[PDB]
């Protein structure tokens, strides 16, 4: 299992249960509840409603020791343990850490940046990229990537396909493919229209995948003892990286994820402080990307992202097509139009997971055509994940920070990074060449 | 044996002209002067009369007379007791209704009114109060004094005054001093 | 459950009544519809006198004063004793030893059985009840018009119209059914 | 409007058997033992009184704690809620309401049954609408005195009288 | 057992002369000193019915004496009990917990300073000055004393003291008399 | 002098949540290096108000500020002081005893050690290791702070801080409008 | 917490024998002879006082040869380290330690007792801890006013009155 409840500390307050879109919160109005682990999309916002946290002067439940194994949590972590708890992947992180014969890798996602400075007492929203490179190579981590290389790789991949999808348009109304507990759900309980997803891997499992089998030929290191860990603000990535079908060159891309609260107990076990530590760059090679990777952590972002090529992909004309305020909000489902190439296309993008039940009947699809749909399950995009730290009980500082660093860039569109210019002219050729179907490409075929 | 009677149904009346660990558990205090006693009885039997809580089938079938007491209690009032003892006059009112509307109440007293000159005029009032109230040959109730020593009353039943023999017989008849005269001895 | 008839007992109008009993104790009463009398409804002890017969304090077992004190004594060593005392009594002073009360509220072979024991038994005249506290009454009537009883029938009175004259009226606390 | 119960006070013996049952019946479903209708002993009759169901009630227009209530076609004390505070027993007209304490019962035939069969809260007529018979009091009584009035009842009652005296004014002298 | 009195007013001849109040007063504080006569009175005035006025009209208002109480039930201390037919308060076990004031919905309780012996009574250990000793007032019907006081002292003669059986018994024999003579 | 105000809770509006603890928690510890998140909590969680559920629905129990408050009189020492409207406890003059514990009924208070600069406080003579010092733990209103943060935490809004002044005069005025209306 | 003992004054009679009972056991493992359970007269009700066991201990921060620590759950004076620089009993704000004088005995039964029957180190209620029967002062009292507490019945007691207080405010009113 990934999401528990406790049963000595769960208390039937069933506010956990007015978040999470599947409803598999099981229960009464009063005793404790029970997860349909069964139905669960693993989307995390039932863990951060919790607010049971029975404390350690009483010895009528767990002495709190044995609490820190079942937990999964390290042991020098001191914090209040709640009700609804997530499970724990710091230990095997430490333990891999111990061995110095592995060549040890790590990814930043766009949104662990902007969220752990506030785990040493900062202020809410401070972009810290050279702080916490500093601290990743300090914390015995032997090489730093971002999965935004990853981001701009899926980027092209997905302007392509959608170039590709708009002549002879076969189930037109495709959808992105970003968010694992979209494609679990929909999985679930729709399997009729799982072909209208695009086939597009997740930035992670690229990241992992040019790691594994290109990193190994930049470098001199076999691929069989690289130990990848990806820092993910998501309760979600861990079901995403051990499907059996989503594994390359042998082995696995993505071993095992942490979220930001298990990185920051990493950092406090280790006794390093976060403030004194300097700025510092990523490994270039596979490291360099722009700011429309970048802005994914908000939602919609990935609208921007790929019409910065995608308008380029139909026009072949470079016009400016930067920035839109149209479709940024933070709630509900948002609609667009754009005109490209003299085509039209109806443009919405979707915060939450039920707000996509009235646009995906068979019905509503036929009669708006939805030319193209972006999903996030986690409202207000992935900057309010499972793996968001607590809040004691916001959201807008660390979207302002991250449009902030997107336009701080001198590189905006997703398309002049030399970097992918380079990995396309030596090692993949073209998209869509016989090559990305094998590394970039996935069959969602569960048929659940 | 006192204080575990009060099962939250107990009822405390304690008079002392000193204070000691009884008066302060007690909700009715009836602090009176030394010597001062036989008007405060007195006027408790004036109450409990004027009231009407006298169980009357009890002096009929068994006392020689009601109007006998009745004519030296009149006398003293409640209010004359007030001024005579500067005492509350609603705490005796108190205590004549937690006294009279029981069933059984029993009286103790102490080695005070023991050693006091007109004792007998206060164990009289006493056996008086006890007779009027009914609370005789029942249990629970009734006159209870204290012995000061262990065998004072292994002392009474047999001779230990110069006007008693064994058996709470006098030596003055001498039917009981030709009872016992040879299996005696002497 | 099970329905028993029965007469009312608590006053002399006598009506139907359905003793509704269940798991062998009475839960019920219930008046007949074709009785003549009640014509199916019932006053205060009809509706509510079932709950005389079950208290915790009948009477369960015979008991005898030996030394003051009743206690708990089998039947045939009572009657021992009551045999041998009225034996002696009668050997003593003879059969004017005892005066005979029969009850007003039992069946008419109470009385009957006590009468026939008190005279075909042992022999005396002496039986009496408390119900004689209406004893003109009989005496009058006979002496009038040879009718020591009721003349005439109560459901009578209501077939058609007739003129009532009441004397001494407290027939409607006497009898809620007749003045009904 | 709102169902209730009238005794004509012309075959009222008072025979005690309505307030009997009455009592009874709360007792064995489980609430207060005590009646609620009262018999009252005058200069010319004697008649039983209940609460006629006022349609405004006079009782919920007091009550603090918001216990009288109208349910179905009723009005309803709801004991569950009731504090004691007797202020309803000032506002009642006819005195329907009186409150459960032993003291509360005159000496009749019914105090003697009580006393040689064995919270403190206001009781009233409730027209016993948990039962799926009538009300008990109408239905035990020797000689049907009283009698249930319904919302139809009264409106079939007073065309009757209605069209009674039209028709005599129209055949006597118009 | 039977039915506690309770004293009630009549808004149809209430003015609001605040005349029943001072001989409430006066006839509760005779320990501090008072005799009668304005002069005499060194303590703080504190009546038991509080007089309340609105658009249709004045009345005071005072304790019912409920039977089911709800300000004894919420009493965890126990100060207030029925120890005679009315219900009373007692001032040794007060100490202020403020629940009675949201028990009794009538809002007959009120928390003032205790004055015994015509002076302030202080605390132990409090705050640096010391703090008084706050107790709950409320009606007590007069109970250790004689007939209540706020009758006999109102010259419209509006307060009076009901017992809940009597008046139904009259309210009963009023309405039989009324329809009997109808039918 | 004015009466103390406390904050009351409403059963009928309350799952149970313990959303109303963490706040209050969060609240007064500024000085251990809370920032408003778990994971720069480095102490014990300590509230100052306690749920408590029975089979009739749960609700929260605070300190009710009592008046002639028993837990001052008890200490000997004086560590409790009324220092605004809210009656409040000293941390630095406790010596840790427990007679403050038998006195308070609703028992609202409970002695924890005590923990400043995000670490245990330790004494210097006893023992071989340091015996922590030890201090009561009770609701002081947030008379140092703003407004009370039980209340504007919880969802349901089943906290009210109530003034026991104001509420007798509106009862009154209820109480007297209701009776004019019909008699 | 510690354990120590109270006594409700409800059921005090003055008696004196849990005194002489602290005193003679005391006595007779080889210790100060003299009593460590105090009685005071007061104007409203006679309590005895003793050593209410003070978690933060006030005692021990004042004693310039460390002879006052932490035992088991309670405070022990260590009577062979003590050299009587009366600084603890400046500090005692409940003034349960007195020292081995035979003045400091009142004149009582006890004195007359310890008289017929026949080093100066700071005395105080160790509760008991050597021996293996509870303190002599709670099962010798004819009322068994006395009672020893801890911190489990101290949890019980706090949650009962919790429960207590909450049952009955949903029962009266919300
Ligand atoms: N993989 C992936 Fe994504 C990227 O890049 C994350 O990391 Fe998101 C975030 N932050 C999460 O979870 S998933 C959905 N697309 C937008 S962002
Ligand atoms: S993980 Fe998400 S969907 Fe599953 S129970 Fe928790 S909140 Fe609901
Ligand atoms: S939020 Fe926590 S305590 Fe409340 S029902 Fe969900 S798991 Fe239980
Ligand atoms: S928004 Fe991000 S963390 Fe949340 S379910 Fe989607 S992919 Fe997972
Ligand atoms: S009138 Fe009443 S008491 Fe008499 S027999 Fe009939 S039911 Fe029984
Ligand atoms: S049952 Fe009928 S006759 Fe008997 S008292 Fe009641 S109303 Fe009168
Ligand atoms: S006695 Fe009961 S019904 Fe009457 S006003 Fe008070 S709470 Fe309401
Ligand atoms: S109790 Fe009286 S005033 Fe109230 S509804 Fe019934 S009859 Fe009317
Ligand atoms: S209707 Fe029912 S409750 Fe009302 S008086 Fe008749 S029997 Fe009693
Ligand atoms: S204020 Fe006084 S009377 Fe009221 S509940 Fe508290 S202790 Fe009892
Ligand atoms: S104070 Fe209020 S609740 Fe208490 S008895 Fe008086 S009126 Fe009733
Ligand atoms: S009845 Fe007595 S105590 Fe009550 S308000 Fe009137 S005068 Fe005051
Ligand atoms: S004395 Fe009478 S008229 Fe004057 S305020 Fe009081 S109740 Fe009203
Ligand atoms: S716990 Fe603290 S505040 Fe309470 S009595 Fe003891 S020293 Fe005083
Ligand atoms: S701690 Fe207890 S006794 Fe002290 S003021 Fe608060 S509620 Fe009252
Ligand atoms: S008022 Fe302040 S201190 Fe008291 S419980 Fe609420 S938040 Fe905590
Ligand atoms: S926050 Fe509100 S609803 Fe939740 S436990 Fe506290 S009082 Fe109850
Ligand atoms: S043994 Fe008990 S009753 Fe006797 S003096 Fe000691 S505490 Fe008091
Ligand atoms: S008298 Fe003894 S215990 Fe007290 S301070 Fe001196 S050495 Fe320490
Ligand atoms: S001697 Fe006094 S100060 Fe020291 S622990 Fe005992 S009671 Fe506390
Ligand atoms: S615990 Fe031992 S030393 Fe302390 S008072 Fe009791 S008998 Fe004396």
């Amino acid at each position: 299992a990934i999401i528990n409840i406790d049963q000595e500390l769960c208390t039937g307050c069933r506010r956990c249960a007015e978040v999470c879109p599947v409803d598999a919160i099981e229960g009464e109005k009063g005793k404790p509840q029970k997860i349909n682990t069964e139905v669960c999309v693993m989307c995390g916002q039932c863990v951060q409603k919790c607010s049971s946290y029975a404390s350690y002067f009483d010895e009528s439940i767990t002495p709190r020791n044995v609490k820190l194994q079942e937990r999964g949590m390290l042991d020098s972590v001191k914090e209040p343990l709640f009700a609804a708890y997530n499970l724990g992947y710091a230990r095997q992180v430490k333990e891999a850490l111990e061995n110095p014969q592995l060549f040890k890798v790590v990814q930043c996602a766009p949104a662990i940046r902007v969220s752990i400075a506030e785990e040493f007492g900062l202020d809410l929203g401070d972009l810290t990229p050279g702080k916490l490179v500093a601290a990743l190579r300090r914390l015995n981590f032997d090489r730093v990537y971002d999965t935004n290389f990853g981001a701009d790789l899926t980027i092209i991949e997905e302007a392509n396909e959608l170039v590709k999808r708009i002549k002879e348009g076969k189930d037109l109304p495709m959808f992105t493919s970003c968010c694992p507990a979209w494609v679990k759900f929909a999985e679930q309980t729709y399997p009729e229209l799982l072909k209208h997803i695009s086939t597009c891997k997740s930035p992670q499992q690229m990241t992992g995948a040019i790691i594994k089998t290109y990193g190994a030929k930049i470098n001199n290191v076999d691929p069989a003892k690289i130990f990848s860990v990806s820092v993910m603000p998501c309760t979600c990535k861990s079901y995403e990286s051990d499907r059996p079908e989503m594994r390359s060159s042998g082995y696995k891309d993505v071993d095992l994820v942490i979220t930001t609260r298990e990185l920051a107990h990493l950092m406090k076990d280790k006794g390093i402080d976060f403030a004194t530590l300097p700025d510092e760059e990523f490994d270039s090679p596979l490291g360099n990307y722009t700011g429309a990777a970048t802005i994914f952590g908000n939602t919609g972002g990935v609208m921007e992202a790929a019409l910065r090529t995608a308008y380029e992909l139909i026009t072949k004309k470079p016009i400016p097509n930067i920035d839109i305020e149209f479709v940024r909000g933070g709630e509900g489902i948002r609609t667009a139009t754009v005109q490209v190439g003299e085509l039209e296309l109806k443009i919405a993008v979707v915060s939450g997971l039920k707000n996509v039940i009235p646009i995906l009947e068979d019905i509503k699809k036929n009669k708006c055509d939805l030319h193209f749909v972006e999903v996030m399950t986690c409202p207000e995009g992935c900057i309010s994940g499972g793996g968001q730290p607590k809040l004691l009980l916001a959201y807008k500082k660390r979207k302002e920070a991250l449009y902030k660093h997107d336009a701080e860039l001198e590189l905006r569109k997703s398309h002049e990074n030399p970097a992918i210019k380079k990995l396309y002219e030596e090692f993949l050729g073209e998209p869509l060449g016989k090559q990305s179907h094998h590394l970039l490409h996935t069959k969602y075929t569960p048929r659940k | 044996h006192v204080i575990k009677a009060k099962e939250r149904g107990a009822k405390l009346i304690v008079a002392d002209p000193r204070m000691n660990a009884m008066v302060h558990k007690a909700d009715i205090w009836l602090r009176v002067p030394s010597g001062y006693n036989i008007p405060l009885i007195n006027g408790m039997i004036h109450i409990i009369i004027k009231e009407g809580l006298v169980k009357t089938d009890f002096v009929k079938n068994h006392a020689v007379g009601f109007e006998e007491m009745a004519k030296a209690v009149e006398k003293y009032t409640p209010e004359y007791v007030e001024e005579l003892t500067g005492i509350p006059k609603k705490d005796l009112i108190k205590a004549a209704r937690f006294y009279g509307q029981a069933q059984a109440a029993a009286i103790l007293y102490s080695m005070g009114v023991t050693q006091f000159s007109h004792g007998t005029g206060n164990v009289v009032s006493l056996a008086n109060l006890a007779v009027i109230t009914g609370n005789l040959g029942r249990p629970g109730a009734g006159i209870c004094p204290l012995r000061g020593q262990n065998n004072v009353q292994g002392a009474c039943d047999v001779g230990a005054l110069p006007n008693v023999l064994p058996g709470y017989l006098d030596v003055t008849k001498e039917q009981n001093r030709e009872r016992f005269e040879k299996v005696w001895g002497v | 459950q099970e329905k028993v008839l029965t007469t009312c007992p608590y006053c002399g109008t006598g009506c139907g009544l359905y003793l509704k009993v269940e798991n062998e104790k009475i839960v019920g009463v219930e008046p007949d519809k074709l009785h003549p009398v009640n014509q199916g409804e019932l006053c205060i002890k009809g509706y509510y006198g079932y709950k005389y017969v079950h208290d915790p304090r009948r009477l369960t077992s015979p008991l005898i004063k030996k030394n003051g004190k009743f206690v708990p004594v089998s039947w045939d060593e009572a009657l021992n004793f009551i045999a041998n005392g009225l034996k002696k009594i009668k050997s003593e002073y003879g059969s004017d030893a005892f005066a005979m009360f029969c009850s007003a509220r039992a069946t008419n072979e109470d009385n009957y059985a006590a009468q026939k024991f008190a005279r075909a038994v042992i022999g005396i005249n002496n039986v009496d009840h408390c119900a004689r506290l209406h004893a003109p009454t009989v005496a009058g009537l006979a002496m009038t018009l040879g009718s020591g009883a009721m003349t005439n029938s109560i459901p009578e009175i209501s077939t058609y119209s007739d003129v009532i004259f009441i004397i001494g009226s407290n027939t409607a606390e006497c009898h809620p059914l007749i003045a009904a | 409007p709102n169902r209730f119960v009238i005794a004509d006070p012309k075959r009222c013996l008072g025979c005690y058997t309505c307030i009997a049952a009455c009592a009874f019946v709360h007792e064995e479903q489980g609430l207060q033992p005590f009646p609620r209708l009262y018999l009252t002993y005058t200069s010319e009759g004697i008649m039983p009184i209940q609460c006629r169901h006022c349609e405004d009630a006079p009782c919920a227009e007091v009550c603090p704690v918001e216990a009288i209530k109208k349910e179905g076609n009723a009005i309803i004390i709801d004991e569950k809620a009731c504090i004691g505070c007797k202020t309803c027993l000032l506002a009642c007209s006819f005195g329907a309401i009186d409150f459960s304490v032993q003291d509360s019962l005159e000496q009749s035939i019914f105090k003697d049954i009580k006393e040689n069969l064995m919270r403190i809260v206001a009781v009233k007529c409730d027209l016993c609408n948990f039962r799926e018979e009538g009300p008990a009091c109408v239905q035990f009584c020797p000689t049907k005195a009283l009698k249930l009035v319904d919302g139809d009842e009264i409106n079939k009652m007073v065309k009757n009288k209605r069209t009674v005296n039209v028709e005599s004014l129209l055949s006597v002298y118009g | 057992t039977q039915l506690n009195p309770f004293v009630v007013a009549n808004p149809a001849k209430c003015i609001g002369c605040k005349a029943c109040e001072v001989a409430c007063f006066a006839v509760h504080n005779r320990n501090n000193h008072v005799g009668a006569t304005v002069g005499t009175v060194s303590i703080p005035v504190i009546p038991r019915l509080h007089l309340i006025k609105t658009e249709h009209g004045t009345m005071p208002i005072q304790c019912r004496h409920c039977e089911d109480a709800p300000c004894a039930n919420v009493c965890t201390v126990g100060a207030i009990k029925r120890e005679g037919n009315a219900i009373v308060v007692d001032e040794k076990l007060c100490i202020g917990c403020k629940s009675c004031l949201l028990a009794c919905p009538f809002g007959a309780i009120e928390l003032l300073p205790q004055y015994e012996d015509g002076r302030e009574v202080f605390q132990i250990n409090l705050k640096l000055v010391q703090e008084p000793r706050i107790i709950a007032y409320k009606c007590d019907l007069c109970n250790d004393l004689g007939e209540p006081a706020c009758v006999k002292a109102c010259p419209e003669n509006a307060l009076t003291l009901v017992m809940p059986t009597e008046m139904k018994k009259a309210r009963n024999k009023e309405a039989a008399l009324s329809f009997l003579r109808v039918v």
